[PDB]
């Protein structure tokens, strides 16, 4: 079936036309992929774009003995 | 379909039995084929149709 060969990728090229993304989203293609979105930052964490790590530690004050000895 | 297309499919389908025979058809009209024909010689089915839409579920499975 080489006119079906011709015909499926002609009508690939017309999808190769594309100004914003989705041609026929709507209110579909728009809530899912930001239904989406959140979904891979709801129970994985807030995170911004470039911040470094930025914080600070203590570590363990070194008490000393008393001992009276001999 | 006219006549210059049937009378070669009531003979080229008798080009494949060879045993002298005297050969008799059916005719069943289906619109869901959307653009082929199938036949039926004994238990053969040799299937050209818009079965080939399906076929291409290989471009979606990777």
């Amino acid at each position: 079936v080489q006119k079906l060969f011709v015909d499926k990728i002609r009508e690939y090229r017309t999808k190769r036309q594309t100004s914003g993304g989705p041609v026929d989203a709507g209110p579909e293609y728009q809530q899912d992929l930001d239904r989406e979105l959140f979904k891979l930052k709801q129970m994985y964490g807030k995170a911004d774009m470039n911040t470094f790590p930025n914080f600070t530690f203590e570590d363990p004050k070194f008490e000393a003995v008393e001992k009276p000895q001999s | 379909l006219d006549e210059a297309t049937l009378t070669e499919l009531k003979t080229v389908l008798k080009s494949f039995l060879s045993k002298g025979q005297i050969l008799k058809l059916e005719v069943k009209v289906d619109p869901s084929i959307m653009g082929g024909m199938i036949v039926r010689i004994g238990e053969k089915y040799v299937d050209m149709s818009a079965k080939t839409k399906i076929q291409k579920l290989s471009r979606a499975m990777r």
